[PDB]
């Protein structure tokens, strides 16, 4: 809205970054990471002259992805869970 | 929030200490500064009782209310998102409806007190921002709990005694029956509380231990609780609304008495009045004890209509259980059908501003009468005039500024976040605009100090008008009023024509800018199809004819006024929905008066039944195309043809773009939609020829100095430059940018000679070159914005397929850029021109698609950089950095070229670098790339030029 070309700026490198896309119900999207730079359209228009490099430009095997599986699976309660806490009280006497 | 109770009590006590009785001025200042500084940082929800106290006491408008209302407006301006936005203020929660109704009551109490009280500079000046802040903060779509609430007015709890008031027996039967019924329901609550209603007093149960059945219960000990219920019902019937049974006649009761359900809206409003009675009548004794104690207003003894929902429930529940007992028995309280829109904040304050609008019409009529009849300074409505001028005009300005999205919010396409304004709200806000226009029609002479305020406020009311829904399916009086106001404005423009050969001052400063803004709004929202028609279209016809006649006439005053006519007429062309420039195919257009009106209607309106007979003054669009083309060929300057550039160019640059969408080339939405042939036969070809004429006249007028309207000409050509033909670049921009480049090169050569000399003549020559390329800066700030949009459209085309002419244009703009970068005088004179002519704003809008720091030259260069960056191979990119270090050594272009020729063998290697593999493969995959570009001369040329561009870019970014 202010006219700045950069959407997000002053972003700390931190641990790293990964391409990601969250599709909704009945939604279809083609995620082209850039294994085939020829298949990367509009890259010459934006990115080629700016110095940007295709993601996985020289990677031989395709980049594996991780979909958010919706299957409800039991996992242990985190020790630092913000709301629920599990206490390991000792048996002592007259108590298990 | 953990222990906010004592924070609230601290706020209350600090406010009392500030409103103490024996304090010094400095001490009072310290207390008040603490209060504002504290409430600025605390959460707005912590003001639930301090805000209530302010609602109660600030409408007194005493000398002690200065800091109260100042802190009030500071807090509300801080948390305008907390109330107006339905989502709240981010992490902070959403406002309560109780707080919203406190805001409403506070706003209107301050307004009415400011109304009756006499004008005083301090209160009005320091309270108008407060009133605007409360009005803006409270959302317009909010509806109060009840429009017909109590609205009553240390507090005085009005004792409405009813023991003396007699009760008709036909209803007194169920008054006594409900007294017994509430005793039984009290016992039912006790037994429901796991404590069965005892018959003997015993501490084993915390509840009432002596609620015996009615047979064994003593009458007096019933009355201990029964008489309060009887007096409750007796007070409720003693008020003018008397509770009347529907059916004639009349230790647990069979029907459950629950206050959760609700009766009719009126019944709920005066049950709220009954709870206000529980406060006043039943706590006059409490107020006597409280005045004996000297503890200030007790929390319940605060007026009930302004009390917080959490603690007013103590009497709300009692009033509601009484009214619900009446409701399940069918009893109705006979004593108003207020619509939801009237109930709403928006339309209520709208009716009130209409009331003050007729009051101010009377006031200004009397003021004009006493101005005309001698000099009568004494005015019976002087307080009203001062109130209007100092409060009402800024208030409507600010309120319409912060809620213009709401008043413009179409129900079909919701624009306002809070909601959409009602149709009645839209129509009478349009009528308010028309009434303000009629008021200031000849009042512009008086209210001289407030005249700019009037014109800006009426600009705001001109913006955000649903002319669509008021003229179509809207009130006949209001639509006739606006149509007659446009007709009178057209007659006024004709009078203005006669004058060029108050009213003249009106047309000079108030009529024309507001008319332009109205046309601009109608053009943006494309409302003209159902708005600019019939008599409105006729009035616009005579307006355009008369201002064309004004353009024809040539005098000094009309020359100085021509920018206003050009802007106004461009906006009316953009809001004018019939192609009057296509008279032969006017039957195809369904918006014209001839097809909308019947033949009899045309006869009684005096219509010529043809566009040609309507306006033969303006020739056809082909004729003005030929005229502007001939003027371009002849090189018509502003001296030779000022009216053309001022007024007739807006015709083309406004009507032609918008009607290109109606032209044949633009694809129709459907075959039946396109079955009527387009009334305008315009395509992109005539648009492109119009750009050619504009470019030709600009380059011919480039040498002309003191040309100012050329900037607004560039602004007017900002939309036309889009959808430009590819050949237009080498047709027009390459020659004129070449001329600009060579003239700038001559100027910079003179500047270099000036720099090498150091005499007293060198200082005069320094001022001379400053003034010599100030015009160059103006010309570049004209031409380059046209290039910015042009490269924006064709950058994809040039990058997908390289154009040699595009590369040469890149070299041209890069040469201009290095000329601007090397010379310090260039940058300071550019900044001086920007600050002189306020170019920062228009540069900001030019950079915006669809600033002082921002350098147009740099921006243009960065946008065009990829075009002239793709011309070189990646192995040449592997030579750019050494050429940059050559330029870092401050060496000459000849030497950097020679030692680049020495480093011809120092280029990078594709098998050397893995990234060069894919970069070099893509550089081959470019369709316009062959192997002939690998010639060493071409390679060194492009390397040197690209490196010069990059080095001057990085020096501009980081000196």
């Amino acid at each position: 809205d202010s006219g700045s070309e950069t959407a997000f700026r002053e972003i700390e490198i931190g641990d790293g970054f990964l391409p990601v896309c969250s599709l909704g119900p009945g939604q279809v999207g083609h995620l082209n990471l850039g294994q085939d730079v020829s298949s990367l359209r509009f890259f010459a228009i934006c990115g080629l002259q700016e110095g940007f490099e295709p993601f996985a430009i020289n990677m031989q095997r395709p980049v594996t992805t991780w979909f958010s599986k919706s299957l409800p699976q039991f996992e242990p309660v985190p020790p630092e869970h913000p709301h629920y806490e599990v206490a390991r009280m000792d048996g002592t006497v007259d108590t298990p | 929030e953990h222990r906010a109770i004592m924070v609230d009590s601290m706020l209350h006590t600090v406010y009392r200490l500030s409103r103490g009785r024996s304090l010094t001025k400095a001490q009072r200042d310290v207390i008040e500064d603490c209060l504002m500084a504290l409430c600025r940082y605390i959460r707005p929800s912590m003001l639930q009782h301090l805000l209530r106290r302010l609602v109660f006491d600030v409408p007194i408008l005493n000398e002690f209310a200065k800091m109260p209302l100042k802190l009030l407006t500071n807090h509300y301006e801080r948390c305008w998102k907390y109330y107006c936005l339905p989502t709240g203020w981010a992490n902070f929660g959403v406002t309560s409806e109780e707080e919203l109704h406190l805001t409403r009551k506070l706003f209107w109490g301050i307004f009415d007190s400011l109304a009756h009280k006499k004008y005083d500079q301090e209160l009005y000046r320091m309270a108008m921002p407060c009133l605007c802040a409360i009005a803006g903060a409270l959302p317009p779509d909010y509806v109060d709990a009840s429009y017909s609430s109590k609205a009553e007015k240390n507090f005085d709890p009005r004792p409405v005694e009813t023991l003396n008031v007699i009760i008709p027996e036909k209803l007194d039967s169920f008054i006594n029956k409900f007294a017994e019924y509430t005793h039984e329901k009290w016992a039912f609550d006790k037994i429901q509380n796991n404590w069965s209603y005892g018959e003997n007093v015993d501490e084993e149960l915390k509840t009432h231990p002596m609620l015996r059945p009615y047979k064994t219960f003593s009458e007096k000990d019933k009355e201990i609780y029964r008489w309060p219920i009887k007096e409750s019902l007796k007070a409720m019937i003693a008020w003018e609304w008397t509770i009347e049974k529907a059916r004639e006649g009349e230790y647990n009761p069979q029907p459950p008495d629950l206050s959760g359900v609700t009766l009719s809206r009126e019944l709920q409003a005066m049950a709220e009045q009954l709870a206000e009675n529980y406060h006043n009548t039943w706590g006059r004794k409490k107020k006597q004890e409280l005045e004996a104690k000297g503890g200030g207003t007790h929390p319940l003894l605060v007026p009930y209509d302004t009390l917080t929902a959490k603690e007013k429930a103590r009497d709300r529940e009692k009033a509601q259980e009484l009214l619900k007992f009446l409701q399940m028995n069918g009893y109705a309280v006979t004593r108003l059908d207020t619509s939801s829109i009237e109930k709403r904040f928006a339309f209520g304050f709208l009716q009130q501003l209409l009331r003050w609008m007729d009051i101010s019409q009377e006031f200004i009529a009397h003021l004009e009468a006493v101005v005309s009849s001698g000099r009568v300074e004494k005015s019976p409505h002087e307080q009203e005039i001062k109130f209007f001028a100092k409060i009402l005009l800024p208030l409507i300005n600010q309120y319409f500024t912060n809620h213009c999205l709401y008043f413009l919010s179409t129900p079909a396409k919701v624009l306002g976040s809070g909601g959409h304004a009602s149709n009645k709200e839209k129509e009478m806000i349009t009528s308010l605009f028309c009434k303000l226009a009629a008021l200031v029609r000849h009042r512009v002479s008086l209210f001289g100090t407030d005249a700019p305020a009037v014109v800006n406020c009426l600009h705001i009311l001109a913006r955000s008008l649903d002319a669509r829904t008021v003229m179509k399916s809207g009130p006949e009086i209001v639509k006739a009023g606006l149509r007659s106001f446009f007709e009178s404005a057209s007659e006024d423009i004709e009078k203005m024509v006669e004058n060029l050969r108050q009213n003249l001052t009106y047309t000079t400063v108030a009529l024309l800018p507001v008319l332009t803004t109205l046309f601009q709004h109608i053009a943006q929202h494309q409302f003209g199809d159902d708005v600019i028609l019939d008599d409105v279209q006729v009035s616009c016809y005579r307006t355009l004819c008369s201002i064309y006649s004004l353009g024809t006439t040539k005098n000094t005053y009309v020359e100085k006024l021509r920018p206003a006519l050009g802007e106004c007429l461009a906006r009316l062309a953009a809001a004018m929905p019939v192609a009057f420039l296509e008279p032969q195919l006017n039957e195809y257009n369904a918006c014209s008066v001839y097809t909308t009106k019947s033949p009899r209607e045309r006869a009684i309106l005096g219509l010529p039944n043809s566009v040609e007979e309507m306006c033969p003054d303006i020739p056809v669009l082909d004729r003005l195309m030929a005229d502007i083309g001939g003027l371009a060929e002849s090189g018509a300057r502003y001296t030779e043809m000022p009216h053309v550039i001022e007024i007739t160019l807006p015709m083309l640059c406004s009507y032609l773009p918008r009607w290109w969408e109606r032209g044949p080339e633009a694809p129709p939405p459907a075959l039946p939609a396109g079955a009527p042939p387009p009334c305008t036969a315009v395509t992109s070809d005539h648009l492109n020829s119009l750009l050619g004429n504009i470019l030709r006249i600009i380059v011919n007028n480039l040498g002309i100095d003191e040309a100012t309207w050329m900037k607004r000409l560039a602004v007017f050509a900002q939309p036309i430059v889009s959808r430009a033909r590819p050949e237009l670049l080498h047709s027009h921009f390459i020659p004129t940018i070449g001329r600009l480049r060579k003239r700038a090169g001559k100027v910079v050569a003179e500047e270099e000679q000036l720099r090498l000399e150091a005499k007293a003549e060198a200082e005069e020559g320094e001022l001379l070159v400053r003034d010599e390329f100030s015009v160059l800066c103006r010309d570049l700030y004209a031409l380059y914005p046209l290039l910015i949009r042009y490269v924006d459209n064709n950058r994809a085309h040039w990058l997908t397929e390289p154009n040699a002419n595009a590369e040469e244009l890149f070299r041209m703009v890069g040469e201009i850029f290095i000329y601007w970068s090397k010379s310090h005088n260039f940058k300071r004179e550019e900044q001086n021109f920007v600050v002189q002519n306020e170019i920062n704003n228009m540069s900001f809008l030019t950079a915006d698609s669809k600033s002082v720091q921002t350098s147009l030259i740099v921006a243009t260069l960065k946008k065009m950089l990829p075009i002239g960056l793709n011309m070189c191979a990646p192995t040449d990119q592997d030579l750019i950095m050494l050429a940059k270090t050559r330029y870092a050594l401050k060496d000459t272009d000849e030497e950097v070229r020679e030692f680049l020729q020495n480093n011809l063998h120092l280029q990078g290697k594709v098998e050397g670098s893995p990234s060069l593999r894919w970069q070099m493969a893509l550089y081959r995959g470019l369709p316009g790339r062959e192997e002939d570009a690998d010639d060493p001369e071409k390679i060194v040329r492009r390397v040197q030029e690209v490196s010069a561009v990059l080095y001057h870019l990085e020096q501009t970014e980081h000196p």
